[PDB]
């Protein structure tokens, strides 16, 4: 029931999806091979949403692995929990777009679109009812963005009624890892305003600073980023996967977060996040989390909501507490953060609770909010695009793949209209 | 059948109410939970072998309420009649009268109103508080006028812990005392004495307790209220109502501040050393030092005298002793009040506590009058107020609660007019 | 309930706050790590006023550590009871104002104000009801005074209703430890007349002489000063922390001590203070303390009240005695010290008793009094400021941080008005 098919693009996307899958194996009591060992019926009652009916009392993730190179392929398969995936879900290229959107979308994507559509259709038909999709990729990378755009386009033209979310990784503003990454973000967003119902923006430097300061780690790594990503993962999907006094699903969140079809970018959230010698001393209560719900420190996608205005807030909780405390806390949050909040969307806090807490924590809290802070990020991206497109630098790589000038012109015009609409809302 | 309501405000008020309820429970045999028809004047029949006090415990600070709700008498008291505050006025009348009192007066008004709803024979109201305490001044005053406006001519009795001339927990006590006295004067049907220093002196010299504690004070109040309420809670030869108390001692609304005294206060070893006869106990109680008030009554005139005998006391002996009291010249009365004597006889002996300072005795008398010596204390308090307000000290504290000095001044002149009315 | 947040500024302030915290751990039965071992319910019933709810049956002090240098940071954390504080409360600078008010208030305070406000707001919100604050710093030092001024300003503009006290350390008149310390005292007092509800003046040489003579020690140290400081600590806060027949709090003392908003400087007190071979021979009775309440020997802030006049006196007691003896002793104190007392404030003794005595002493007595003796200290400070400001010496350091002439002029005018008002009261 309400089956969700996972598709992962790029090396970062593949690592994120894998880490998710081990986290789901923890949450649902699944070992490294696939056998179930959970101590409660709640883990295994709704295992079919992310697993399929496997013979011998086994379960395999409903995942699709896509890449243009088998290097991360082999590392993921040979890594932990690599035997839980059938070899068929691993489909890879042999060239690699080299961080180019046009190459991965047209040149090498031409011979991978058939495979990805075949596997996603097999996953959809082999299941009872596909509630929606979830994709992970990086907009900074060129190939991963191209696979994301191609898959969202094909899903929209194939399943226009089935909603989804895309967990794209926007490149960090502070670091220019790829010279042609502004093109990648440009084209990915131009396709996202058009083929995606809602999108969460995940920015690198914000999670980097969180791991550095909030978690108090001197050696941040991709592992902690994937861990927090998997926490966001579980926080969003626990309402559908696990029983709750206030049951919710991705459709509820999409209805509660999208006021306009083009206004669908939101910035996810997780809490509490404390270290060993603070957790045993911190208050394990709701106020310690509500002071952590709204802050630029434990903040996800690097643009401060204080400068802008929140559109609406969604809060999911997992633990043992009553509901009225949450309601009064949300009311106090409005009362004190009225200036930072929007005046014409009263009671803009979406409140739901999943009964089952995650493994190892008796609360986790996932802050799903939307603010006009992403306007700054989009405007900076647009001005950067104008800056190095005025010089017409690095255009040859794209024009060699069948590109054109005014195409990029309407792309930048689309982001201009999007940022203008967001400013008008502000 | 009839009932009465007791009100406790502040630390002193809460402690006093707890002690009085301890008396009423041990006198009628109530175990700490509420089990084993005159006891219905203070407890309510619901279910099976059940009684709860008809009281409200409220304070701007939750320390005393927390202490009460941690005793073995948690089951005795309903939880909902205990009210916990958050911001203590800290010996500021204005703070507890405006800043915190105004937003918590509603629930208490509101549910003491139900306490009257199920008590159709409501004889009156009992109020226990302290002038020195900012809560016990401000909140008590405001609820007093609220009682007056929500009940009209209903009888109301006040038990106030007036700070002693040389005993003051707070230096800002004159402000609270003058303000509350001016505020509740018109509505205070009857307000008594409590002198902490006089209580300590009497306990140290009469009970010979060199190291007493506020428990002695707590039953000092407890025995006083028990002797007052024995007529309502027990039959007698001539029972006295709350209405007659204010009828006798308030011919004019301005003067309604009588002092109280008990007889005797004698320990068990000294109780072996003295058994009570009417003449000796009355003449000892009429002695100024036996009074728990630090004001010599012989300085002025006497308004009226009321006797509250409890136990096996002969009315003829009462009349003879009271007459021979009258003849002696140490006792003087006003010219226009020749016959101001009321005697209330009860057949219930005073009740003892295990481990208490008082000794278990079959008879007692309560000393009840309004002497002119209270004018001396009022004048001294007014003089201290004039001295310590002349340079306008600690006024800014009341200013921050939002009023200017004018009301302070006209309260001072109002109390001066009260003082010169004698 | 009635939670109090501690903020410490400067090396002396940090040491004082630490020593306080070990003393509170003694009084409340808390070990070096945080576990409770007290033998009575009274210690642990009101532990939440200075501690927070920590997991594993632990408790951590409600403290905030602020400095511009990590040297004393490391010594305090590595010292005794250093593990009872979470690493988050330790926030430090890296430059150091170098005993300069302007530097620590504007140059280096600009990047520390955000951190200190964030931590104090976290402490306020994570608690039930913040009754008030307590700050420790040194006016002789430049940075500590600047942090004190900045924090009192921010608290006043943020929590104007929540009162507090500041336990500032005024520089000793006899020794000029810092050449520019008159500027520090000037600016600190100019901000204290304006952002602080009440202040206790702690002078060095008076406690030095007390340790030398009254305690009969040939080697006075900072440890004994911090010990007596922690005794003052406990003496003021025991009424709120511990049950008492005459319950009291900081609000009661503030109401009983402040006749005018600008007249809020008081001079704390402690007794008895006797050595091993005098305690076993001295009378452990109230008269031995009442002869010790009023004396220039056991005297706290180096200005003799005999020259001036007492405003009002507050006396808190902790032990096993009756109350009437205290009242008659206070009456006798008036009777004999009428000339030294004020005639127009009758019964100016504030009497309260806390039931629970401190650990190791069956009485302690804390003398909270106010006298016009501080007029001499303030006048001497003003004349010194005039003396070395007429020469315009050492002004360059301050003017390089964004200073100005008539600013100091209205500062000295404010102290002139303050001393004139105190003389008018006298
Ligand atoms: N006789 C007597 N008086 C008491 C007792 N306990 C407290 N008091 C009175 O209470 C006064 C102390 O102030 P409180 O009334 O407790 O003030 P509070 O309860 O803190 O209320 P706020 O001042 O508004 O904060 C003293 O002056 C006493 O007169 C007691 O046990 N016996
Ligand atoms: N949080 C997180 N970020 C990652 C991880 N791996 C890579 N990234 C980020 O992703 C960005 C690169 O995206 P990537 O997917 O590697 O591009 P690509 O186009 O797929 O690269 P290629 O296959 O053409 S060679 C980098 O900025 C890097 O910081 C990861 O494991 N966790
Ligand atoms: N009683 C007491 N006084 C101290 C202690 N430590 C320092 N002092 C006093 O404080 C004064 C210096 O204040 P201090 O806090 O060190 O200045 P500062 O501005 O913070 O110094 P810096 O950090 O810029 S280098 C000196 O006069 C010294 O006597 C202490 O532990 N106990």
């Amino acid at each position: 029931m309400r089956e969700i098919v996972h598709i992962q693009a790029g090396q970062c996307g593949n690592q994120i999806g894998a880490k998710f899958w081990e986290i789901i194996s923890d949450e649902h009591g699944i070992d490294a091979t696939g056998a179930y060992h959970g101590d409660s019926d709640l883990q295994l009652e709704r295992i079919n949403v992310y697993y399929n009916e496997a013979s011998g009392g086994k379960y395999v993730p409903r995942a699709v692995l896509v890449d243009l190179e088998p290097g991360t392929m082999d590392s993921v398969r040979s890594g932990p929990f690599g035997q839980i995936f059938r070899p068929d879900n691993f489909v890879f290229g042999q060239s690699g777009a080299g961080n180019n959107w046009a190459k991965g979308h047209y040149t090498e994507g031409a011979e991978l679109v058939d495979s990805v559509l075949d596997v996603v259709r097999k996953e959809a038909e082999s299941c009872d009812c596909l509630q929606g999709f979830q994709l992970t990729h990086s907009l900074g990378g060129g190939t991963g963005s191209g696979m994301g755009t191609l898959l969202i386009s094909k899903i929209r033209e194939e399943y226009p009624d089935r909603i989804m979310n895309t967990y794209s990784v926007v490149p960090s503003p502070k670091v220019s890892d790829t010279v042609v990454e502004p093109y990648n973000a440009t084209l990915s967003v131009h396709q996202l305003v058009e083929n995606t119902d809602e999108t969460y923006c995940i920015d690198n430097e914000a999670l980097y600073d969180i791991c550095f300061r909030t978690l108090k780690l001197t050696t941040p790594t991709y592992g902690d980023l994937n861990h927090l990503v998997s926490l966001t993962m579980s926080g969003v999907t626990t309402c559908l996967r696990f029983p709750g006094q206030l049951n919710a699903d991705l459709r509820k969140l999409a209805v509660n977060m999208v006021p306009f079809p083009r206004l669908h970018f939101f910035m996810p959230g997780f809490a509490p996040l404390t270290s060993r010698g603070s957790q045993q001393y911190r208050a394990l209560t709701v106020p310690e989390l509500t002071q952590q719900m709204f802050d630029a420190k434990n903040m996800m996608a690097a643009c401060d909501p204080r400068h802008g205005r929140y559109l609406t807030v969604a809060a999911i909780f997992r633990g043992r507490m009553s509901m009225k405390e949450v309601d009064e806390q949300m009311l106090n949050i409005q009362n004190k953060n009225s200036s930072y909040f929007v005046e014409w969307i009263p009671n803009n806090v979406k409140t739901a609770v999943c009964d089952i807490p995650p493994r190892g924590l008796k609360m986790s809290a996932t802050f799903i909010g939307n603010s006009t802070a992403i306007q700054e990020l989009f405007k900076r991206i647009s001005e950067q695009f104008t800056a190095m497109f005025r010089r017409k630098a690095f255009l040859h790589w794209y024009t060699g793949e069948g590109m054109d000038e005014m195409e990029f012109t309407e792309a930048e015009s689309n982001m201009n209209d999007l940022v203008s609409e967001y400013q008008q809302y502000q | 059948m009839r009932e009465c309501i007791s009100i406790h405000v502040g630390q002193a008020g809460v402690q006093i109410g707890n002690a009085c309820w301890e008396l009423y429970c041990l006198e009628h045999g109530i175990q700490p939970d509420g089990q084993m028809d005159s006891f219905n004047t203070f407890f309510s029949e619901t279910g099976a072998g059940k009684h709860v006090p008809r009281a409200v415990f409220v304070d701007l600070e939750p320390t005393v309420v927390d202490e009460v709700r941690t005793g073995t008498y948690r089951q005795l008291f309903h939880p909902e009649q205990l009210i916990t505050g958050k911001e203590d006025a800290a010996n500021n009348y204005a703070r507890g009268h405006y800043t915190i009192g105004k937003e918590i007066v509603d629930l208490v008004l509101d549910r003491i109103r139900k306490l009257a709803d199920q008590c159709t024979g409501l004889q009156g109201f009992l109020i226990f508080h302290s002038f020195g305490g900012g809560t016990g001044s401000g909140f008590t005053s405001l609820l007093m006028e609220r009682l007056s406006v929500d009940y009209g001519k209903k009888s109301k009795l006040e038990f106030a812990i007036y700070p002693a001339p040389q005993v003051s927990t707070a230096v800002v006590e004159p402000y609270n005392s003058i303000l509350t006295t001016h505020t509740t004067l018109e509505h205070s049907d009857c307000a008594f004495m409590v002198d902490n220093e006089a209580i300590y002196d009497i306990c140290r010299r009469n009970l010979d307790i060199e190291r007493p504690t506020y428990t002695n004070l707590n039953r000092l109040i407890g025995q006083i209220v028990s002797s007052i309420t024995a007529s309502l809670r027990f039959d007698g030869a001539l029972n006295v109502d709350l209405t007659e108390f204010q009828t006798n001692l308030v011919p004019y609304p301005r003067i309604h501040f009588p002092l109280v005294t008990y007889a005797p206060v004698i320990s068990a070893e000294k109780a072996y050393h003295e058994q009570l006869s009417v003449a000796e106990i009355t003449n000892a109680c009429f002695e100024p030092a036996n009074q728990m008030v630090k004001c010599d009554p012989r300085h002025g005139k006497y308004m009226a005298c009321c006797m509250l005998y409890r136990g096996d006391v002969v009315p003829k002996d009462v009349n003879a002793a009271i007459a021979t009291i009258k003849t002696k010249r140490t006792i003087q009365f006003v010219d226009w009040c020749p016959t101001g004597f009321k005697v209330g006889i009860n057949y219930q002996p005073p009740t003892v506590v295990p481990g208490g300072d008082l000794a278990k005795v079959q008879r007692a008398v309560c000393m009840l009058s309004n002497t002119t010596a209270i004018a001396e204390a009022w004048a001294r308090l007014d003089h201290k107020f004039d001295l310590m307000y002349a340079k306008r000290a600690f006024v800014h504290w009341y200013v921050g609660e939002g009023m200017e000095e004018g009301e302070f001044s006209e309260a001072r002149e109002d109390l001066a007019a009260l003082e010169k009315d004698y």
